[PDB]
C-alpha cells in the first residue's frame, strides 16, 4: 500500500521522465531480455534482436501503461482491468516475471535520472510497481 | 560462471567502482527501500527517515565491508560457494536473515551501479552483473540449501 | 486484488470457522512456530513452549484482527492502520514471515474444515492472507 | 535431512497416502490457487473454472505422476539432489518453470496431507514433511544455483 508520499513521489519521478517514457520503456525491456532471457518465452513472435524496432514499439506501450497508472494511483484495479485481463486471464503471466521487469525499469530510471533518483524516490517506485504486478497477475473480475 | 570475454569486461567495470561511496549507498538503499531490513541493524541508531538511514555512520562503514566482500568474491568467480561460505553461516545461525535478502541487496547494488555510471552501465554490462550477484545471493544461501 | 467470488468464499469460510477462530489462531502459531523456527525470534520475550497460555491468548488476538479483517475487505489498509504501524514501524517483521503464518493458517483449516476447503475456497483465502500481509509490512500513514 | 526417528514416523505416515488421489488433488490446487501455473500445461485443455481444473483427466494423471515422484523422493531422503537431477534439469532446461513454483506446489501438497488426514497429520509431522518439501524443492532447483 502506497502512502500520501509514495504517490506525490511517483508522480514527481514520472514528471522528470516527461518525454523519455518511451525510450526508458523500450529500455527496460532490453534490460529484461538480455538480464534474464527466459522472459524472451513470452514474446515468440517478437523480433528480440539487438535494437529491434519491435521491442521499441513495444515498450512505448509499456511506459504508456504506467503514465495512465500515475494518474490513477488510487484505483490501479479499474484502470489497469483490462491488462489484467490480458496479463492474468490470456497469458498468465507467472508473478516472478514481473520483478524481473520491475527491477530492469528501476535500473534504466537511476540511470538515466541520477539526481531524482533518491533513496526513498525508489522506494516508493518499487511499492508502485510492485502494486501494479500484483494487478496485472490478479484475476478480479 | 562467465566467459572469459565476461569476466574480462567485469573487471574492468569493477576497478572503476568507488567502494566506499558505492557501498554506503546500496547497504542505506536496502534499509529504505526494503524498510524490514532495518531490524537487523537495529543497534546502528536512528533509521526513521530515508536522510537518518543514508547519513547513518555505522551504515556507511558496513556498506564499505559489504563491497569489500563482494570486491573479494569478484577475483573468485568460478568459487563463490568457497568464497563465501564462511558469511554464509554467518547470516543464517547468526543472523538469521532470510535468503530472499540477498537477491535484494544485490539487485539494489545493480541500481546503485547504473545510478552512478549511467550509460557505461550498458545493458551487455549489466546483465554480466545480474550473473554475479546471483552468483553470490545463491553462494551466501547455500547454508539453508 | 479480490474478485467479488473471493469476498463471498472469505466471508463464508470465515463464518463456518466461527467460534473456533481463536482456537485456530492458536493452533496457526504452533505450527508456524514448529514447522519454521527462525520466527520464534520475534517473540523473544513469550513463552513458547508446547500449549503455552501465552501463545493461546496470543491466537485469540491474531484470530479477532482476522474477523476484523474480513469485515473490512474494501478497506484493509484503514480497518488494519493500528497493526500496520506495529507491524511494519515497529517490529519490522520480515515479509517472508506472513508467508509462513499464512500457510500454517490454510494447514490449520485445511484439516479442521475438509469439506468446506474447496480448491476455490483455498485460493480465495490465501489471496486474502496474501492482501492482509501486503498491509501490515507496508508503511503508510 | 531427518533424524532415523523423523524418517520412521514420516515413511510410516506417507503409507496411508493414497498416492493417486493426493497428486491429482495437489497438482490441481496448484493451477486453482496460482493460476499462472496453468500455463505450463495450456496443453491439457479446460483450466478456466475450478471444477474444471479438478475433473481434468490430463491434470489427474500427471498429478499421479508427480507423487510417484514424490513417494519415490520419500524412499532417497538423504540423497533428494541426485534422486532429482534429471528432474531438475527437465524443468529447468526444457520447461522453463521458475523455481519459487517447487515451494508453493511443496506447500499445496501438505495442505492437501492435512486436509486428507486432519488431526492424523500432527503439528509434529507437518514440521517434518515441511523438510522433506523444501527438500525436494531445492534439489529441483539446482540447475540455477
Ligand atoms: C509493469 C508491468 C507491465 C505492464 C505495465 C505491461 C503492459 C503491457 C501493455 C500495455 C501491453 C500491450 C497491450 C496492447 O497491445 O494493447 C502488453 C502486452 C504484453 N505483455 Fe506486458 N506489461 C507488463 C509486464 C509484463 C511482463 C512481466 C511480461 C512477461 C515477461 C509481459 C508480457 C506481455 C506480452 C507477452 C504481451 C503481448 C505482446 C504482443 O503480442 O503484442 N508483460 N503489456
Ligand atoms: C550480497 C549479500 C551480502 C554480503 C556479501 C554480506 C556481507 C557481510 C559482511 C562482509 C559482513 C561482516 C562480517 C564480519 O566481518 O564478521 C556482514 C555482516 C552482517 N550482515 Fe551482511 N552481507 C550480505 C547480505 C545481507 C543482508 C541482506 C542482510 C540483512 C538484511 C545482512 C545483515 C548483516 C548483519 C546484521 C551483519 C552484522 C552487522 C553488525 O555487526 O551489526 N547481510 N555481512
Ligand atoms: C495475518 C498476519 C498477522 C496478523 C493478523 C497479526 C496480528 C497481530 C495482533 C492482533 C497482534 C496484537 C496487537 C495487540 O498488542 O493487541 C500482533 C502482535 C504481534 N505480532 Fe502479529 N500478526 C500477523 C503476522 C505476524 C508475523 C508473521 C509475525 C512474526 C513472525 C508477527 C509478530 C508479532 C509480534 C512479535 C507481536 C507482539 C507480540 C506481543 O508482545 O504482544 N505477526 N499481531
Ligand atoms: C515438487 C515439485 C515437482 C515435481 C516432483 C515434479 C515432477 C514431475 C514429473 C515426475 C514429471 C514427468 C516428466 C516425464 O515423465 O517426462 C514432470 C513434468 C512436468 N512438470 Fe513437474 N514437478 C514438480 C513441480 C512442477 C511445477 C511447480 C511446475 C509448473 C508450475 C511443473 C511443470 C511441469 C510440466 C509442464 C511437465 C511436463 C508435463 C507434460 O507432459 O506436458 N512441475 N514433473
Amino acid at each position: 500500500v502506497l502512502s500520501a508520499a509514495d504517490k506525490g513521489n511517483v508522480k514527481a519521478a514520472w514528471g522528470k521522465v516527461g518525454g523519455h517514457a518511451a525510450e526508458y520503456g523500450a529500455e527496460a525491456l532490453e534490460r529484461m531480455f538480455l538480464s534474464f532471457p527466459t522472459t524472451k518465452t513470452y514474446f515468440p513472435h517478437f523480433d528480440l534482436s539487438h535494437g529491434s524496432a519491435q521491442v521499441k514499439g513495444h515498450g512505448a506501450k509499456v511506459a504508456a501503461a504506467l503514465t495512465k497508472a500515475v494518474e490513477h494511483l488510487d484505483d490501479l484495479p479499474g484502470a489497469l482491468s483490462e491488462l489484467s485481463d490480458l496479463h492474468a486471464h490470456k497469458l498468465r503471466v507467472d508473478p516472478v516475471n514481473f520483478k524481473l521487469l520491475s527491477h530492469s525499469l528501476l535500473v534504466t530510471l537511476a540511470s538515466h535520472l541520477p539526481s531524482d533518483f533518491t533513496p526513498a524516490v525508489h522506494a516508493s517506485l518499487d511499492k508502485f510497481l510492485a502494486n501494479v504486478s500484483t494487478v496485472l497477475t490478479s484475476k478480479y473480475r | 560462471m562467465l566467459t572469459a570475454e565476461e569476466k574480462a569486461a567485469v573487471t574492468a567495470f569493477w576497478g572503476k567502482v568507488k567502494v566506499d561511496e558505492v557501498g554506503g549507498e546500496a547497504l542505506g538503499r536496502l534499509l529504505v527501500v526494503y524498510p524490514w531490513t532495518q531490524r537487523f541493524f537495529e543497534s546502528f541508531g536512528d533509521l526513521s527517515t530515508a536522510d537518518a538511514v543514508m547519513n547513518n555512520p555505522k551504515v556507511k562503514a558496513h556498506g564499505k565491508k559489504v563491497l569489500d566482500s563482494f570486491s573479494n568474491g569478484m577475483k573468485h568467480l568460478d568459487d563463490l560457494k568457497g568464497t563465501f561460505a564462511a558469511l554464509s553461516e554467518l547470516h543464517c545461525d547468526k543472523l538469521h536473515v532470510d535468503p530472499e535478502n540477498f537477491k535484494l541487496l544485490g539487485n539494489v547494488l545493480v541500481v546503485v551501479l547504473a545510478r552512478n555510471f549511467g550509460k557505461e552501465f550498458t545493458p551487455v554490462l549489466q546483465a554480466d552483473f545480474q550473473k554475479v550477484v546471483a552468483g553470490v545471493a545463491n553462494a551466501l544461501a547455500h547454508r539453508y540449501h
